[PDB]
RNA sequence: GCCCGUCGCUAGUACCGAUUGAAUGGCUUAGUGAGGCCUCAGGAUCUGGGA
RNA sequence: GGACUUUUACUUUGAAAAAAUUAGAGUGUUCAAAGCAGGCGUAUUGCUCGAAUAUAUUAGCAUGGAAUAAUAGAAUAGGACG
RNA sequence: UAUCUGGUUGAUCCUGCCAGUAGUCAUAUGCUUGUCUCAAAGAUUAAGCCAUGCAUGUCUAAGUAUAAGCAAUUUAUACAGUGAAACUGCGAAUGGCUCAUUAAAUCAGUUAUCGUUUAUUUGAUAGUUCCUUUACUACAUGGUAUAACUGUGGUAAUUCUAGAGCUAAUACAUGCUUAAAAUCUCGACCCUUUGGAAGAGAUGUAUUUAUUAGAUAAAAAAUCAAUGUCUUCGGACUCUUUGAUGAUUCAUAAUAACUUUUCGAAUCGCAUGGCCUUGUGCUGGCGAUGGUUCAUUCAAAUUUCUGCCCUAUCAACUUUCGAUGGUAGGAUAGUGGCCUACCAUGGUUUCAACGGGUAACGGGGAAUAAGGGUUCGAUUCCGGAGAGGGAGCCUGAGAAACGGCUACCA
C-alpha cells in the first residue's frame, strides 16, 4: 500500500515485549537493523520497560543522547534501534553489562553478565558465499559480514565474534550432540544438546532435541542455535537454564517458597 | 510432443550458450546439455539421447522444479507439449460429517522426454510460470499404457 | 499506460472478470524501441528503483564476436535480412534480438590475415614463427570464407537494443548458419 | 483505534418470569440477607452456574488428568479461601453441589451481622455504605 | 497583467503547460507542472507595459537613467572569482582583496567581509592527505589478510597431505 | 341444522393492458475524440556537435 | 554415494504458527466490570515472584499405525528371480 | 447450560401453525433518572453536497549567511556568536477516514523467487582515473548561472509573476591522483637450435556480447593438434588445485572486445601535535556527510495448494478486437498472451461451468448456551480498495498519489 510502513499499533506489536493493552495506542516500531522486526527488543523497551531506568519515552532519548547506552560495543543512539538475540548492551555509568538471551517463556530476559564476557558474542552463520574477487565471506544471524572465515565453517555453525575488532575466534560445528538454544516457535527459550536431524530435501529440516531433564522436543532447523557442548555453554545461561517446568511444577516452586 | 523436424521453426532451435566449434571436427554433430532436476527424479534417457529442444524441459531446459509435487491422472493430451491432468481429490463437510467428490484440472508442460497418453498417472513438479495457465511441468510417469497391448486380435 | 496485469484477460474458464482496483505503475509497460540503423541515437529511460535502461533508437555500429575464433570486433551494421518474429522488421531493417544481420567483414579480415597470414577467399621474424605455428588450424569453413569476398558477414543479434542500447551479436556459423542460409534463399 | 475495553455482564435472569414457587424462594433470601434486588440473587446464581459448568467439565476428564488436577485444585482452594466450600468436602463433586445460600452467607453485609456488631442485616447494610 | 513569454510568437494570449526552469512559473513542489495563461511575445495595443532595455545611448541623456548610477549589491565571494574580478594570478593571496562593507552602530563602525570559498587552506590539505593515506593503508592491510588466509589454506593442504600419508 | 355459486355495496392487494410507455444503474457497437506519455520533426536563444 | 520405488482414504503424535477476543492460572482494582499488576524490608541510597496454560479443527508440512474402504498385479505370459 | 404454556371440539386423542416465554457488542422510540467506575457514537438512507478554521512540515560542532538583521566582547581584516529570508538535503507513498466497487476476486491458512525491485538501518567493500609515456596535464583544489536581496513594473482578483542589477555550495557542470608484482599480446635484433631476446603496449570497477573454468559415478591405456614445468637430452611429468543447493548455464573467476562510459571524495566540524636538511616543508587525532558493489534490515511485486452467500424461471460457456498452447521478439524490476508477429485448435463444464442476484469488502471475530447447529461481522487488530466519477502522468527508493499535477464529465 504505496510504500514502507512507519507505525506500529500496540496490539500488533510482538507479545514477548509485554506491553500493556491500554496507556497509549502505538508501540515503538523497531528501526531497520541487524535483527528482524518481530524478533527484536528496541532500546526504548529495554531502557524503560525492563530496566525501569526511564519513565518517559522522552526520558529515553535523554539517556541515549548522552551515549550512556552502547550495543555490541558501539555507542548507538536510536530510541527504537532493534536490539536482538545474542547482542550485548552496555552501560558504562552504572558499570553494567547485559546480554540479550531468551527466557523459557520466550521472552527477552534482563540478564547481567561480566565485563569479561562482554568482550565477545555468538553468531549463527546464516550463509557462506564467495564474494567478489574470490574472497569468501560468512554472514551471521545478526547480519555481520566477516571476510576470510575458516573453510570448515559451514551453514548453521555458531561462531565466536570478537566485537572489539570484527574478527572470528572460534566455531562450533553442527554435529549430533551439541548444546543448542532454541530461537523461535513454541519451544523458544528451551535448551538441549541435539539428538538427531531429519533431513527432508527441499522443505524444512527437523531437529530433535533433548535437554538435561531427559525431555524431548522438535523444531525446524531454522529455529536451532548451537552454543557449545553438553554441560558447557559458550555464554552464561539465564537462571532456569531453559528446562521448562510444567504448570504444576511451576505452581509448586512458587508455593514452596512461601514463608516470609 | 514435438516429433520429427526439430528444426521446424522460423528461428533456429538451439540450447543457449552450448557452442559447437566447427573447427574441431566432432563425432556427434551437436553437444547437448542436461541436468538432474533433484528430489531424486531420474532424468530419463530420452532426454539425453534426444535431440529435441524445449527450453521448458525440466532436464534439458531452463526451468527449475521447486515448490509442490502433485501426481494427477491426465485427462487431455491435445495441446502440443502440454497436458491437462485432473487432480483427483476428496472433500469434507462438517455439518453432515461426510465428504463430497471434487476435482481440479491442472495444466502442465510435458517434455518430449516423456510420452504421455490419456489415462496415465503422472507426477508433476511445480515451476515458474511457463504460460498463462501452466505452473507445473510433468517430471515422471507413474503409468505406462494402462493395458493397451493386452487387447489385440482373436486367437 | 500499457498495463501488464493479468486481471484484464478472460479466466481460463472463459469467464469475464470485473475491475478490481485501477492501474498501478508497478504493472506498467512501455513502447517498443523499434531501433533502426545508423547515426547513434540513444535515450535513457528511468526504470524502477532508480536505475536506467538505454533505449537505442538508430544504431550504426555493434560489437560482434567470431565465436570459433575467440575474438570480437566492432563493425558497421549493413543490416537485416531475416527475422523469425516479423518480416516487417526486416523490410524496415529494424534492430532487435534474434535479427539476422550482415555486418562488415573488413575488421575480421584484417585480424585473420594478420593472425594467420593466409588471406581469405580466392616477412617479419617472430610473425613467421607464429603463423607457421598456426595453420592445420587456419582451415576456416566453406560458407564463411565465401562471405568475406562480398565484404559482408551474416550475424545473429544477441543483445537487447531496446533495453541495453547495444546492438551486439555473433557471426553465424556451422548448422545455424546453414539454417538461415537455407531460408535466405528458400524465400529469395 | 485503541485497545478495546473489555467488559462482561455479571448476572442472569430466570426464564419463567412468573413462577411463584421460585418467587417466594427468592424473596425469602432477599429478606434474609438484606438484599435490595432480585438481581443480587440473579447475580449469584450466575456465578454458581459457571462454577458448576466448570466443575462438570473437569469431571468428564480422566481421574488425575493434568488440566483437571491443575484447574480443579485451583477452583477448590479459591472456593475454600472465602468459606463457601467446607474443609472436609474438598474435592469438587461437592462444589458440583454447593448452593446459592453458601455464597450469600459470606457477604460482608452478613459477616458484619453474624458476629454481633449490627443485629439485623439492614443495620449491617447501612453501616457499610456509611463508611 | 499576464506576462509575455519569449518564444511563443503569436500576438495573442494562450494557456500553456509550464515546468521547472521556465519563465512565468515558479513550481510549488517537485514534479509539479501547471497549466497557465501566458501572453505572446509579439507586441500589441493590449499591453499595459512594454519592457525595454537600453542597448546603446542616444544623442542626449535620459534623466533618471544615464545621469544616475547604482552599484552592485554584492562582491565576489568564491576565491577565484575574487581573483578574476581583480586579475590576480594564484600568488597574491585573496584575503585582503575581498571587499569590505562599512556599517555604523551609533558610535561604532563595523566592517564585515564575505567568507571566501574554494580557498585552499591548511585544514583542506590535511583532509586530502588523510584520504590519500587511508586508501593506501587499507590497501596494504587488505593484501595481508589475503596472504594470511592463503597461509591458512596452504597449511591446511599441509594437514591433508601429512594425513593422506599417515594411514 | 349446515351449506355452494352467479348477482349487488364498501375497502385493500396483486395481475393483464394501447402508450414499440417511462426511470435509474452496469456493460457495449460504430462515429467523433481531450490530455499526458513515447516518437518523426521544429529551432525563439545560448553555448560548446550539444542543450 | 549409486541403483529403484503401484496409487489413496482414515487415524495418531508433532512441527509451523499474531495480538486483542474466548476458556483459564496468579494477584484483595475497598468490591466488582476491569487492569497486569504487584510483593517484601534496613520504608536513609533495596530485596523480589510475575507478566502462565488451553483452544487454535479444513488444507499443506512431519512421524507412528496397517483394522476398515478403495487402487494396481501374471492368462495369446510381452510374467518372476540369476 | 437437555422444561415449555394459551387457541380448532359438545367432550377426546392427533396433525399443525398463530400467540405467549427468554437473550442479543441490536437499532430505534416512549416514559423515568441520584452516586462510582467504564465509554461506544452520521456505518445502515445519500462513496449525497459542503461555508470557515485547522489537519506536513523540517537544522546538527558538522552543506550554503556581506540580512544595508540582532548582539557585542574578545584573539580573530577572509569567515568564525545568534539568526529572518532563500538555496540544498530529507519528508509529504506513514498516519487518519470510509466500505462504493469486488463472488475465484479479495481474504485466510499453507507455499514459491533456480522469477524480481528495493530509499533507509546494520556489516562489509575501491593504491589502477592523464597520455606516442624528456622539454607536460590547475591538486596549494578548475567553470558560471541563480534564489533570497536591491531596484523598476503589470492585474479587480490567488501561495500570479515580468524586465533589469548582484552573490554562495555537499545545488549545477567539470576534472588531476598512488606501491610492488605477475601474466598476456606484439617485436628491434641473432641463428638455425631444442630454439631467446632486449623493450613496446595492454590488464581498476561498472556496462554489453561471445567464449572457457566452476571437477568428483570405482579404475586404466594409445594416437592427432596445439604447449606447459623440471633434464642425469634415451626422456619423464612425480605430489598435483578445488565452494554452495534436493536441483542450475549458481556463487566466483578467466579470454576477445564493447560503452554519447557508471562509480573511483575538488565536501564539512572539533581539535592543533609531532618530526629536520627551518621549506610556513613533510607528516598527523577524533567523526560528519558522501560513495560503487555485496550482505542485512524495513519492504514490495508476483506466486503454489485448499476453502466463499442465494440462484437452472441461468446449460453450455470461451477466440468482437487472445479464448487455450508452441516459436521468436518486444515490453517489464522481473516470470507470463502482458503485448505483437507466425502457427496450431485448444481451454471450462451436472464433481454445476458460463450467466444473474447480493440492502457482499475479506479475516481475527460477535450473538444464541445439552450436543449437533443457526444468525451476524460498515465498525478499536491484520489484509484489500477508494478519495465526486473516469483516464492520464510528473516527482521519487517507493504513488498510477488526489490535503500532487493534466484532460474530459458531473
Ligand atoms: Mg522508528
Ligand atoms: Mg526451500
Ligand atoms: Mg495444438
Ligand atoms: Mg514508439
Ligand atoms: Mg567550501
Ligand atoms: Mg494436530
Ligand atoms: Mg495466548
Ligand atoms: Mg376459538
Ligand atoms: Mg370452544
Ligand atoms: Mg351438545
Ligand atoms: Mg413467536
Ligand atoms: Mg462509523
Ligand atoms: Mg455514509
Ligand atoms: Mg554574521
Ligand atoms: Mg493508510
Ligand atoms: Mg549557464
Ligand atoms: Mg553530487
Ligand atoms: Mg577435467
Ligand atoms: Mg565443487
Ligand atoms: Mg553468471
Ligand atoms: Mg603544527
Ligand atoms: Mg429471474
Ligand atoms: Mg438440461
Ligand atoms: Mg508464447
Ligand atoms: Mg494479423
Ligand atoms: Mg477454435
Ligand atoms: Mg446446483
Ligand atoms: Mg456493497
Ligand atoms: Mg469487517
Ligand atoms: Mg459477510
Ligand atoms: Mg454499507
Ligand atoms: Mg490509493
Ligand atoms: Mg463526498
Ligand atoms: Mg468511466
Ligand atoms: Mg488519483
Ligand atoms: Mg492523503
Amino acid at each position: 500500500a504505496r510504500g514502507p510502513k512507519k507505525h506500529l499499533k500496540r496490539l500488533a506489536a510482538p507479545h514477548h515485549w509485554l506491553l500493556d493493552k491500554l496507556s497509549g495506542c502505538y508501540a515503538p516500531r523497531p528501526s531497520a537493523g541487524p535483527h528482524k522486526l518481530r524478533e527484536s527488543l528496541p532500546l526504548i523497551v529495554f531502557l524503560r520497560n525492563r530496566l525501569k531506568y526511564a519513565l518517559n519515552g522522552r526520558e529515553v532519548k535523554a539517556i541515549l543522547m548522552q551515549r550512556h547506552v552502547k550495543v555490541d560495543g558501539k555507542v548507538r543512539t536510536d530510541t527504537t534501534y532493534p536490539a536482538g538475540f545474542m547482542d550485548v548492551i552496555t552501560l558504562d555509568a552504572t558499570n553494567e553489562n547485559f546480554r540479550l538471551v531468551y527466557d523459557v517463556k520466550g521472552r527477552f530476559a534482563v540478564h547481567r553478565i561480566t565485563d569479561e564476557e562482554a568482550s565477545y558474542k555468538l553468531g549463527k552463520v546464516k550463509k557462506v558465499q564467495l564474494g567478489k574477487k574470490g574472497v569468501p565471506y560468512v554472514v551471521t544471524h545478526d547480519g555481520r559480514t566477516i571476510r576470510y572465515p575458516d573453510p570448515n565453517i559451514k551453514v548453521n555453525d555458531t561462531v565466536k565474534i570478537d566485537l572489539a575488532s570484527g574478527k572470528i575466534t572460534d566455531f562450533i560445528k553442527f554435529d549430533a550432540g551439541k548444546l543448542v538454544y532454541v530461537t523461535g516457535g513454541r519451544n523458544l527459550g528451551r535448551i538441549g544438546t541435539i539428538v538427531h536431524k531429519e533431513r527432508h530435501d527441499g522443505g524444512f529440516d527437523l531437529v530433535h532435541i533433548k535437554d538435561s531433564l531427559d525431555n524431548t522436543f522438535v523444531t525446524r532447523l531454522n529455529n536451532v542455535f548451537v552454543i557449545g557442548e553438553q554441560g558447557k555453554p559458550y555464554i552464561s545461561l539465564p537462571k532456569g537454564k531453559g528446562i521448562k517446568l510444567s504448570i504444576a511444577e511451576e505452581r509448586d516452586r512458587r508455593r514452596a517458597q512461601q514463608g516470609l | 510432443s514435438t516429433e520429427l523436424t526439430v528444426q521446424s521453426e522460423r528461428a533456429f532451435q538451439k540450447q543457449p550458450h552450448i557452442f559447437n566449434n566447427p573447427k574441431v571436427k566432432t563425432s556427434k554433430r551437436t553437444k547437448r546439455w542436461y541436468k538432474n532436476a533433484g528430489l531424486g527424479f531420474k532424468t530419463p534417457k530420452t532426454a539425453i539421447e534426444g535431440s529435441y529442444i524445449d527450453k521448458k524441459c525440466p532436464f534439458t531446459g531452463l526451468v527449475s522444479i521447486r515448490g509442490k509435487i502433485l501426481t494427477g491422472t491426465v485427462v487431455s493430451t491435445k495441446m502440443h507439449r502440454t497436458i491437462v491432468i485432473r487432480r483427483a481429490y476428496l472433500h469434507y463437510i462438517p455439518k453432515y460429517n461426510r465428504y463430497e467428490k471434487r476435482h481440479k484440472n491442472v495444466p502442465v508442460h510435458v517434455s518430449p522426454a516423456f510420452r504421455v497418453q490419456v489415462g496415465d498417472i503422472v507426477t508433476v513438479g511445480q515451476c515458474r510460470p511457463i504460460s498463462k495457465t501452466v505452473r507445473f511441468n510433468v517430471v515422471k510417469v507413474s503409468a505406462a499404457a494402462a493395458k493397451a497391448n493386452k487387447q489385440f486380435a482373436k486367437f | 499506460g500499457i498495463s501488464r496485469d493479468s486481471r484484464h484477460k478472460r479466466s481460463a474458464t472463459g469467464a469475464k472478470r470485473a475491475q478490481f482496483r485501477k492501474k498501478r505503475k508497478f504493472e506498467l509497460g512501455r513502447q517498443p524501441a523499434n531501433t533502426k540503423i545508423g547515426a547513434k541515437r540513444i535515450h535513457s529511460v528511468r526504470t524502477r528503483g532508480g536505475n536506467k535502461k538505454y533505449r537505442a533508437l538508430r544504431i550504426e555500429t555493434g560489437n560482434f564476436s567470431w565465436a570459433s575464433e575467440g575474438i570480437s570486433k566492432k563493425t558497421r551494421i549493413a543490416g537485416v535480412v531475416y527475422h523469425p518474429s516479423n518480416n516487417e522488421l526486416v523490410r524496415t531493417n529494424t534492430l532487435t534480438k534474434a535479427a539476422i544481420v550482415q555486418i562488415d567483414a573488413t575488421p575480421f579480415r584484417q585480424w585473420f590475415e594478420a593472425h594467420y597470414g593466409q588471406t581469405l577467399g580466392k616477412k617479419s621474424k617472430n610473425a613467421e614463427r607464429k603463423w607457421a605455428a598456426r595453420a592445420a588450424s587456419a582451415k576456416i569453413e566453406s560458407s564463411v570464407e565465401s562471405q568475406f569476398s562480398a565484404g559482408r558477414l551474416y550475424a545473429c543479434i544477441s543483445s537487447r537494443p531496446g533495453q541495453s542500447g547495444r546492438c551486439d551479436g555473433y557471426i553465424l556459423e556451422g548448422e545455424e548458419l546453414a539454417f538461415y542460409l537455407r531460408r535466405l534463399t528458400a524465400k529469395k | 483505534p485503541r485497545a478495546p475495553r473489555t467488559y462482561s455482564k455479571t448476572y442472569s435472569t430466570p426464564k419463567r418470569p412468573y413462577e411463584s414457587s421460585r418467587l417466594d424462594a427468592e424473596l425469602k433470601l432477599a429478606g434474609e440477607f438484606g438484599l435490595k434486588n432480585k438481581k443480587e440473587i440473579y447475580r449469584i446464581s450466575f456465578q454458581l452456574s459457571k462454577i458448576r459448568r466448570a466443575a462438570r467439565d473437569l469431571l468428564t476428564r480422566d481421574e488425575k488428568d493434568p488440566k483437571r488436577l491443575f484447574e480443579g485444585n485451583a477452583l477448590i482452594r479459591r472456593l475454600v479461601r472465602v468459606g463457601v466450600l467446607s474443609e472436609d468436602k474438598k474435592k469438587l463433586d461437592y462444589v458440583l453441589a454447593l448452593k446459592v445460600e453458601d455464597f450469600l452467607e459470606r457477604r460482608l453485609q452478613t459477616q458484619v451481622y453474624k458476629l454481633g456488631l449490627a443485629k439485623s442485616v439492614h443495620h449491617a447494610r447501612v453501616l457499610i455504605t456509611q463508611r | 497583467g499576464f506576462p509575455m513569454k519569449q518564444g511563443v510568437l503569436l500576438p495573442t494570449r494562450i494557456k500553456l503547460l509550464l515546468t521547472k526552469n521556465v519563465s512565468c512559473y515558479r513550481p510549488r513542489r517537485d514534479g509539479e507542472r501547471k497549466r497557465k495563461s501566458v501572453r505572446g511575445a509579439i507586441v500589441g495595443p493590449d499591453l499595459a507595459v512594454l519592457a525595454l532595455v537600453i542597448v546603446k545611448k542616444g544623442e542626449q541623456e535620459l534623466e533618471g537613467l544615464t545621469d544616475t548610477t547604482v552599484p552592485k549589491r554584492l562582491g565576489p565571494k568564491r576565491a577565484n572569482n575574487i581573483r578574476k574580478f581583480f586579475g590576480l594570478s594564484k600568488e597574491d593571496d585573496v584575503r585582503d582583496f575581498v571587499i569590505r562593507r562599512e556599517v555604523t552602530k551609533g558610535e561604532k563602525t563595523y566592517t564585515k567581509a564575505p567568507k571566501i570559498q574554494r580557498l585552499v587552506t591548511p585544514q583542506r590539505l590535511q583532509r586530502k592527505r588523510h584520504q590519500r593515506a587511508l586508501k593506501v593503508r587499507n590497501a596494504q592491510a587488505q593484501r595481508e589478510a589475503a596472504a594470511e588466509y592463503a597461509q591458512l589454506l596452504a597449511k591446511r593442504l599441509s594437514e591433508r597431505k601429512a594425513e593422506k600419508a599417515e594411514i
